[PDB]
């Protein structure tokens, strides 16, 4: 888990991302170099942040996913 | 209303429903309800002053509501 | 009305959450054509929409201030103001198949029980007699009612296993 | 060799390992189970501890007025209770950089200080405290009342001293002195203190020990109690427009009963608390006359017991017997105190957010959250410790013989009963919640809240129509004009108690809708399925079928072995400790519930909640995930501020429960070979194994490790609530 | 030590005293069943208290109990 | 032949069977008669 | 008047948190290993 | 000829048995001085898997 957890967030911070006029910008904004160094920014910018699409969900086509999620945890 | 009419009527009257009315009862009663103080009197009923100070009290609050009620005005 | 709500063919939230639903899927709609597959599944599913919406409103259910329906669930409310279908003709309904359910599994195991070999009747089914208790378990409640009057119904404290307390 | 510690138990002595100093330290207060131990002893063993504990009590109360006086704020709270925030005492820790000192320097303090969220100030300026050298002397005077205390406790054990085994069984005595004395004086002398301090000095009047003989409370002085005309008392009360704490618009009046709450305050009037501890003082006090002692009035309460079996026999023997068997049962007697304690408790709870009492502590919404979820928690473990000393007293004081067909005995005939019953209402409760709040959610999901099942709690709302809440319609009883209820209240109390429950700007009685209908079924469901398990381990405590004779092994052991397919958590000891995770999640379902609806409240939509309420989506995102944004928020790269203590808290209570995770999931024999291992990686280690231990080192015990894992759940558990709890609501406000 | 205790429910099906890891159950000769003879523990001191014995107990209730008593090196399985 | 019966009455097979039954009727119901949230 | 020196915490906290904790876990420490004659 | 019928069905009175209050098949009934001569055989086992066990003249009665 924590394997996978560090594959999104180095990923999606200094990998992935669009490609601008004269520069690169990631989805993150390559906050990986500076926040993963503490628990809370694991919790917070990786956990907090990142899971705002997985619980509104609702009402769109991933809302299945939401569902799972909440099943999930139980 | 008088305090004192309201006072010693209330006192005098449970006083006496205590002497000549509730005594045989509350004697019967105190019977079979099983260090101490044997209060000896000359009263031919046995109305030690255990019982006076019980009875009076009773009295004395009872009159106290009343007056306290009728000081309300409703 | 009832706790201070609102019949749901008279609420405004209600109306402006139907057209919210149908706003969001002709949306959606718009970006296809007009003779194809996606098209034809949206169009169906706005029906839909407008049919549960009608036949909520028709039903006489009690909207809130959010615009959703209401359920009452209190005998007397439900039979004086016309909301019996909500909660109380369902569970009547709940009550006959959940007692029709437990009267055939009972009645199977009462009668596999003075066989040879209970526990083979158990893991393997015996579809002939559970098919004929399954279709005479309709008179389950009489049936009950019947055994509870003649004392077979239950078992005696005698022949029921205890703790040494 | 046998060490000396334990000193009440030569076998745990003999222990050569670290078994003898956990198990040691674990069965210190097992009084019962320490070596030559008889009744006498006991009892002047629980006497000693009761004086020990009150001065604990009464020391870490003059501790908090001591640093209110010192480091707080007191003295310019009480000029501005609105716009200043109260603070608790001062920081001195070296580890703190600059950023922390300016970042904890808030509330008008010249250094790092903490803010409180105890509401100790509200209560001290409702009762009377003004300046920080009435703080002071109260500090002084609990600080010597708490050394008596602690000093009457080493006294009361020495010999000449030591109370004799009857005179600790005088329950006729002990109950009547605590009716009339503890429960009626105190309430008189609270009563007393009302009238002479907190009345004159909430209306601008200084009354202290050097000027109350002076002074008189009423213009009447003490002639309309001895005339009987105490209607005299309640005249001329506190206007609409008084202010509290000065002469504008205040009355005369000392006791009272106009109901309601203060204007401005929000609070309840104290002419009416005054009111009150004088009637609830003169009923106790007759109350405390109830019982023979020794002057031939008065009851038994053993005749009374033996005197209440019904004729028809269907309580079989009913209450005979049931005077020794309690009498002679410290457990028995300890179970029923807590449970009245647990749910005075939560009574406690429930009254004080509901009817606040303080001045300006509705404003105080972190005051408000705070409070409630500590007593509704304590309330919990205290309710667990009453059905746990209930099961103690089955294994250990329980005697069949002596109580033979009485309804204790009658308890333990049909306890297949009662669990059973327990167990289908707590399997309806969990199924049809469950299934309702998925249904909600799928609903949610797919786009159609309409198609959502939304039962209306028409009963709870309806009691509510009965109380004079208007805004659903029912119109009967308070509700209508024209009932006698309504017409024989509007002369006494009923005008205020209807104009703030009407208001739906406190929390005199909120609207309830399908949200709080299904919460409060989860509620009935936690507090049934606690109440399954705890019954459950008390009934089968003494022996069941898996174990006949579990009475003779205690109330707390590992197991039976793996024999008979296993026996894993078989004991008492172990039901209550699967029920405290259920007392936890109960709690935790409460507080979540009160936390949201007031938080709605206060920011002024509570259709955030209503709509949000009836699926779990709304319940994770809306009031989890909504409200932590500000607390994770405490430190960061960016910087910090003085919300960075929560958010350590936060992850330190989160570290905690995993912690204890691993004692919960990872079992005694794993360890004990790992610790053998490194025993041999010491003996066999050279500049090292010259370095002996005294201990053996060995493995937890299995109920070692059960009381670990709990411990840690617990407190990680209650360090995380409270932590974003006073984090959301000081953030929010 | 723990407490090993035989009743008079024995049948001295010998079945205790083989599962016994540490060699403290034994069988004496008796007359209350047909086998004539009693399971015994004379050498508590060294048990563990496995619950073995009464695993491979086939009496209802059983016969052999174990009560956990004070813990000590021997009852406690330490090599070290 | 019996044997085959005799397994296909066994209790997965037969929670199979009995399930898929159950809720096709379920489900053929909600598609009959969409949305059904009162009687 | 009861109030503290400014200096108090700065000597009362160090003293609470590793004079009177060393003490003390000491003199258990020794307490618990004392050997019984 | 002490004791219940071979092949009979008695019910079990000790309350510490699993079989309490169970109808059980009488097997063998011991002709010594035995505390627990009569051996009765249960169609459903114990916790232990055990279908048999010994009881005593008085803890039977006949049903
Ligand atoms: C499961 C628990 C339960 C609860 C909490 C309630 C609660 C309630 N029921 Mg009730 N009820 C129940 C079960 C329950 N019911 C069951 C199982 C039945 C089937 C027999 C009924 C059938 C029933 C009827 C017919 C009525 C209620 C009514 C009511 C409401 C007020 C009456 C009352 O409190 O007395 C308890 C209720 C009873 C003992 C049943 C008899 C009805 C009593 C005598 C009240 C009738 C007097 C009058 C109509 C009250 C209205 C005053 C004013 C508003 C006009 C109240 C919210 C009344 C109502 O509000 O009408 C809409 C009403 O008339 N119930
Ligand atoms: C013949 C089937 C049957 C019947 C008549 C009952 C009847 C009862 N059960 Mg029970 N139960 C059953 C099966 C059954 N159960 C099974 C298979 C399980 C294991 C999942 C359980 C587990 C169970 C628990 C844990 C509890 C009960 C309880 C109860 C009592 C309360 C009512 C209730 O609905 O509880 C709830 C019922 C369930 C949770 C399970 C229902 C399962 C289905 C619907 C039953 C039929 C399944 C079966 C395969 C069909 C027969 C096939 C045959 C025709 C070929 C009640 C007398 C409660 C009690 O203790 O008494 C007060 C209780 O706590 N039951
Ligand atoms: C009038 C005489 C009198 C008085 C005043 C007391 C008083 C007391 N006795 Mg005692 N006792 C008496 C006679 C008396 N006794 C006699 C005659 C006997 C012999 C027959 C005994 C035998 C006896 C025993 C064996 C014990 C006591 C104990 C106690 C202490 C109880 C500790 C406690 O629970 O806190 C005080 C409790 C209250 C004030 C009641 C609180 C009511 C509820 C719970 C709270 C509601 C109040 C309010 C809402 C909260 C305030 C809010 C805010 C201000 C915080 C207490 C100080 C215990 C003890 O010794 O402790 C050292 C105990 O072990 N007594
Ligand atoms: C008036 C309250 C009261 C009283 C007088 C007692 C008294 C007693 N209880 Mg009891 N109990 C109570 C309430 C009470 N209990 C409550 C509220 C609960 C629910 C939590 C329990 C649950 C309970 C159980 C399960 C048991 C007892 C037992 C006992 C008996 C002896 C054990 C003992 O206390 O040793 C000393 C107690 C301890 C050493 C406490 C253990 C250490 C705890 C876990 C501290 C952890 C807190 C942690 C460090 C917090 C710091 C966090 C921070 C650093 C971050 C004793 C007569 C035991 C018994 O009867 O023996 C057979 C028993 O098994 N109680
Ligand atoms: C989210 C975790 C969780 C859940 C869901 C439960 C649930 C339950 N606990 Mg439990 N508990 C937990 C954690 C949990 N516990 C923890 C951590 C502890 C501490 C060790 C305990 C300790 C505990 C004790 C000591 C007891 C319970 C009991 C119960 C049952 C209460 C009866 C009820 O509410 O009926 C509702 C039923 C349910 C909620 C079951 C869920 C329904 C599922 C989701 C439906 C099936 C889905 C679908 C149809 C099929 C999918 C399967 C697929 C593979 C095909 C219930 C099943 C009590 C009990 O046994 O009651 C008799 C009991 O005594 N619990
Ligand atoms: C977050 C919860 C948690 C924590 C902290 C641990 C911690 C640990 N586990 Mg564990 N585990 C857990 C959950 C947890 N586990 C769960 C839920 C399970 C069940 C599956 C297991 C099952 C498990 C197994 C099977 C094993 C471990 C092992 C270990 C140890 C590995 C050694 C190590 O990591 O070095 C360092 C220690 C830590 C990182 C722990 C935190 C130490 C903190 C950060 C230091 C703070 C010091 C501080 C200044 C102290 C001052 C105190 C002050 C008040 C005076 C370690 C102590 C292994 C072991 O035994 O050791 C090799 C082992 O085999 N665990
Ligand atoms: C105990 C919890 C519970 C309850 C009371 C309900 C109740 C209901 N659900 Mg729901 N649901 C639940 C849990 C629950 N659900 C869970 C856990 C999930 C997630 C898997 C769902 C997911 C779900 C969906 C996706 C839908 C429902 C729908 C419905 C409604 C359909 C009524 C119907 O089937 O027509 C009537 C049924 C019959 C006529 C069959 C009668 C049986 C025989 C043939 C006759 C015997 C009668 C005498 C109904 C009011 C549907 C709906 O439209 O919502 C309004 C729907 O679309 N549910
Ligand atoms: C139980 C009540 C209580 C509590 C929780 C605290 C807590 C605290 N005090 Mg305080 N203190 C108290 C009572 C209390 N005090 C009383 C009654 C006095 C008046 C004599 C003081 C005088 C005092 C001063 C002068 C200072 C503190 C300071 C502090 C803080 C630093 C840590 C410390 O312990 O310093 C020291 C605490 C003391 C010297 C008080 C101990 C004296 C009592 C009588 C001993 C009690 C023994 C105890 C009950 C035995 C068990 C404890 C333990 C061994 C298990 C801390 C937040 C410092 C501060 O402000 O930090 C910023 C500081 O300078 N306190
Ligand atoms: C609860 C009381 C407490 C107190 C009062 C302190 C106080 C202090 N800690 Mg400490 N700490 C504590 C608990 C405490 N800690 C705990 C529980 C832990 C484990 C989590 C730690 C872990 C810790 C670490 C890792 C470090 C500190 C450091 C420091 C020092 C801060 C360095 C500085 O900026 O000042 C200026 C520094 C000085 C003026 C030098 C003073 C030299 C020492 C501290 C005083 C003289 C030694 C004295 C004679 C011996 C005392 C021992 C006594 C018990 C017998 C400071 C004096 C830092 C440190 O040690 O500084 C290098 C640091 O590295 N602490
Ligand atoms: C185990 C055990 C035990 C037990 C315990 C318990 C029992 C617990 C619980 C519980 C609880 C915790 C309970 C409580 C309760 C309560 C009640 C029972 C109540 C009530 C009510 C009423 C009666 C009311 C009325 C009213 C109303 C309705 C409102 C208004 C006012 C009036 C008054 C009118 C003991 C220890 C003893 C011992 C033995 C064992
Ligand atoms: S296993 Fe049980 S019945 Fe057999 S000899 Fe041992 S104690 Fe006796
Ligand atoms: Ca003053």
């Amino acid at each position: 888990s924590i394997v996978i957890f560090h594959f999104s967030w180095k990923m999606q911070s200094d990998v992935w991302g669009t490609v601008t006029a004269s520069g690169v910008s990631h989805i993150t904004g390559g906050n990986f170099a500076q926040s993963a160094n503490t628990i809370n920014g694991w919790l917070r910018d990786f956990l907090w942040a990142q899971s705002s699409q997985v619980i509104q969900s609702y009402g769109s086509a991933l809302s299945a996913y939401g569902l799972i999620f909440l099943g999930a945890h139980f | 209303l008088d305090p004192q009419i309201v006072i010693s009527g209330s006192t005098a009257a449970f006083l006496a429903i205590g002497r000549f009315v509730f005594l045989g009862y509350q004697r019967r009663e105190a019977n079979f309800d099983s260090n101490s103080t044997i209060f000896a009197t000359n009263d031919p009923a046995g109305f030690n002053i255990i019982d006076v100070a019980g009875w009076g009290a009773l009295g004395h609050a009872v009159g106290f509501a009343v007056l306290a009620i009728n000081s309300l005005q409703g | 009305d009832i706790a201070g709500l609102t019949p749901c063919s008279e609420s405004k939230a209600y109306a402006k959450l139907e057209k919210k639903e149908l706003k969001t899927l002709e949306k959606r709609l718009k970006q296809y054509e007009a003779d194809s597959a996606p098209a034809v599944a949206l169009k169906a599913t706005m029906e839909r929409t407008k049919a549960r919406f009608a036949n909520y409103a028709k039903a006489g259910l009690l909207c809130g201030n959010d615009g959703l329906p209401h359920l009452i669930a209190d005998p007397g409310l439900a039979l004086k103001y016309g909301h019996a279908g909500e909660v109380f003709i369902p569970t009547f309904g709940f009550l006959y198949v959940a007692g029709y359910i437990g009267y055939v599994g009972r009645q199977y195991l009462i009668a596999v029980k003075g066989e040879a070999k209970p526990t083979d009747k158990e893991i393997i089914i015996d579809v002939p007699l559970a098919t004929k208790l399954a279709w005479q378990g309709a008179g389950w409640p009489l049936a009950a009612v019947q055994e509870l009057q003649r004392g077979t119904l239950l078992e005696k404290e005698e022949n029921i296993t205890v703790s040494p307390r | 060799a046998t060490k000396l510690f334990p000193k009440f138990s030569q076998g745990l002595a003999q222990d050569p390992t670290t078994r003898r100093i956990w198990y040691g330290l674990a069965m210190a207060h097992d009084f019962e189970s320490h070596d030559g131990m008889t009744e006498e002893n006991l009892y002047q063993k629980i006497f000693a501890s009761h004086f020990g504990q009150l001065s604990i009590i009464f020391l870490w109360t003059s501790g908090n007025l001591f640093h209110v006086a010192w480091q707080g704020n007191f003295e310019q709270w009480v000029t501005d209770p609105v716009h200043i925030r109260p603070i608790a005492h001062a920081i001195w820790d070296p580890h703190f950089g600059q950023p922390a000192v300016e970042a904890f320097t808030r509330g008008g303090a010249s250094g790092p200080v903490n803010i409180s969220t105890s509401g100790v100030y509200q209560w001290w300026y409702t009762i009377g405290m003004r300046t920080n050298q009435d703080l002071y002397v109260g500090s002084v005077f609990l600080a010597l009342v708490s050394a008596i205390f602690l000093f009457a406790g080493w006294l009361h054990l020495q010999p000449n001293f030591q109370p004799s085994l009857s005179w600790f069984k005088d329950a006729e005595s002990r109950l009547n002195h605590h009716l009339s004395g503890l429960f009626g004086v105190s309430s008189l002398a609270w009563t007393g203190h009302l009238v002479h301090v907190a009345i004159p000095e909430s209306r601008g009047q200084h009354v202290g020990w050097d000027n109350f003989l002076s002074v008189l409370p009423h213009p009447q002085g003490l002639t309309p109690f001895f005339t009987g005309n105490w209607a005299a008392y309640a005249q001329s009360p506190d206007t609409a427009s008084h202010v509290f704490g000065t002469a504008q618009g205040s009355g005369q009046a000392i006791l009272t009963f106009l109901g309601g709450f203060h204007p401005q305050t929000q609070s309840l009037w104290l002419t009416d608390m005054a009111h009150h501890h004088l009637a609830i003082a003169v009923i106790f006090i007759v109350a405390g006359h109830m019982y023979r002692t020794n002057f031939g009035i008065g009851h038994r309460m053993q005749a009374i017991l033996e005197a209440h079996t019904p004729p028809s026999g269907s309580l079989g023997a009913g209450h005979k017997g049931l005077f020794d068997t309690v009498n002679n049962s410290l457990h028995f007697q300890l179970g029923l105190a807590l449970a009245s304690v647990g749910t005075i408790t939560s009574l406690v709870a429930q009254h004080m957010y509901s009817l606040p009492p303080y001045a300006f502590q509705a404003i105080d919404f972190t005051t408000q959250a705070a409070l409630y979820t500590h007593h509704q928690y304590i309330a919990g473990f205290i309710m667990c410790g009453a059905f746990a000393h209930g099961a103690i007293f089955f294994i250990r004081d329980y005697d069949p013989e002596q109580n033979k067909g009485n309804v204790l005995a009658r308890m333990l005939d049909h306890k297949e009963a009662l669990i059973s019953h327990l167990s289908w209402v707590s399997l309806f409760l969990g199924f049809h919640t469950l299934g309702l709040y998925v249904h909600n959610d799928v609903m949610q999901a797919f786009g159609t809240p309409e198609k959502q099942i939304l039962i209306e709690p028409v009963f709870a709302q309806w009691i509510q129509a009965a109380h004079g809440k208007a805004l659903y319609g029912f119109d009967f009883l308070l509700s209508s004009k024209t009932s006698a209820a309504f017409a024989n209240g509007q002369s006494l109390w009923l005008p205020g108690w209807l104009d703030a429950i009407n208001n739906n700007q406190n929390s005199l009685f909120l609207t309830i809708g399908p949200g709080d209908f299904l919460v409060h079924h989860a509620i009935a469901l936690g507090l049934h399925t606690t109440t399954l398990i705890l019954v459950k381990g008390a009934l089968d405590a003494r022996g069941s079928k898996l174990m006949p004779d579990k009475k003779d092994f205690g109330y707390s052991f590992p197991c039976d072995g793996p024999g008979r397919g296993g026996t894993c958590d078989i004991s008492a000891y172990d039901a209550f400790y699967l029920a405290v995770f259920w007392m936890l999640n109960t709690i935790g379902w409460v507080t979540f519930y009160w936390h949201w609806k007031h938080l709605t409240l206060w920011q002024g939509n509570v259709a955030q909640f209503d709509e949000s309420s009836t699926y779990l989506m709304g319940w994770l995102r809306d009031y989890l995930w909504l409200n932590s944004s500000q607390l994770i928020n405490g430190y960061n790269p960016f910087g910090m501020n003085s919300l960075s203590v929560w958010a350590w808290t936060f992850l330190f209570g989160h570290l905690i429960y995993a912690t204890g995770f691993m004692f919960l999931i990872s079992w005694r024999g794993y360890w004990q070979e790992l610790i053998e291992t490194l025993v041999w990686a010491h003996e066999k280690t050279p500049l090292a194994n010259l370095v002996y231990w005294k201990d053996k080192p060995v493995a937890l015990s299995i109920v070692q490790a059960r009381l670990v894992g709990l411990a840690h759940f617990s407190v990680g558990y209650i360090f995380t609530y409270a932590a974003f709890l006073i984090a959301s609501t000081s953030g929010r406000f | 030590a723990h407490i090993v205790k035989i009743y008079d429910t024995c049948i001295g099906c010998t079945q205790c005293v083989r599962a016994c890891p540490l060699d403290v159950l034994e069988m004496v000769p008796w007359d209350g069943c047909k086998a004539s003879q009693m399971a015994s523990a004379p050498r508590t001191e060294d048990c563990v208290g496995c619950k073995r014995c009464e695993t491979a107990c086939p009496t209802d209730f059983l016969s052999v109990r174990v009560y956990l008593g004070s813990e000590s090196t021997r009852s406690m399985g330490l090599s070290y | 032949m019996k044997d085959f019966t005799t397994y296909l009455s066994t209790a997965p097979v037969i929670a199979t069977i009995w399930f898929t039954f159950t809720a096709g009727l379920l489900i053929e119901i909600n598609r009959y008669f969409p949305d059904p949230l009162v009687f | 008047p009861f109030v503290p020196p400014s200096w108090a915490p700065s000597v009362f906290v160090p003293l609470t948190g590793l004079v009177l904790p060393a003490i003390a876990m000491a003199t258990l420490f020794v307490y618990i290993e004392k050997e019984a004659p | 000829e002490v004791g219940p019928k071979r092949g009979s069905l008695v019910k079990i009175l000790r309350p510490e048995s699993y079989w309490f209050n169970q109808v059980g098949k009488v097997v063998s009934v011991d002709q010594s001085g035995v505390r627990y001569p009569v051996v009765v055989r249960f169609e459903n086992q114990n916790y232990a898997g055990v279908t048999t066990n010994n009881y005593a003249l008085d803890e039977v009665v006949a049903a």
